[PDB]
């Protein structure tokens, strides 16, 4: 079943690559819609602990 | 602690006296009440602080020879500052790090 469904890739692929470039934007948008989650997830995390650094350095 | 305390009292105590001496000397010699009384108390307030006097310098006498208690934690001092220094450059790279992230964003 995997090797007909590859083969059915090829046929597509040789047959209608459109479709295989649209993938590949879906993908790279969901790519960088998790980098960008990620980044605000660290920015998040890293403001907390720098407001937690600065009550906490009061000695 | 307590000595230093003990020793603020002593002298405020002995104002105190010397205050009240003058007061009953004048309150005797005004006219001619409670002269007697307030004479007694001044003599009675006197001889306690210089009884206090007396006990205070008649202390222990820790060392009397050379300084004493030599050494006051420096190495803790030390420590505290070095903490403090690396919580000040965790603080800096964490900022930096904050600051690229909303330039990335």
């Amino acid at each position: 079943t995997e090797c007909f469904f590859l083969q059915k890739r090829l046929q597509l692929s040789v047959q209608k690559p459109d479709q295989v470039i649209k993938e590949d934007v879906s993908e790279l948008r969901s790519e960088l819609q998790r980098k960008d989650a990620l980044v605000q997830k660290h920015l998040t995390k890293l403001r907390h602990w720098q407001q937690v650094l600065e009550d906490i350095n009061v000695q | 602690n307590e000595r230093l305390r003990a020793l603020e009292d002593i002298e405020r105590e002995i104002g105190a006296i010397l205050q009240n001496a003058g007061t009953a000397i004048l309150e005797l010699s005004k006219e001619k009440r409670l002269l007697d009384r307030q004479a007694a108390a001044f003599t009675t307030s006197v001889q306690h602080v210089e009884a206090e006097l007396s006990a205070q310098i008649r202390y222990l006498t820790q060392v009397a020879t050379g300084q004493p208690h030599e050494g006051s934690s420096y190495s803790s001092r030390k420590d505290c500052q070095m903490a403090l220094k690396r919580v000040d450059y965790a603080r800096l790279k964490i900022s930096d790090v904050a600051r690229t992230c909303e330039q990335m964003l």
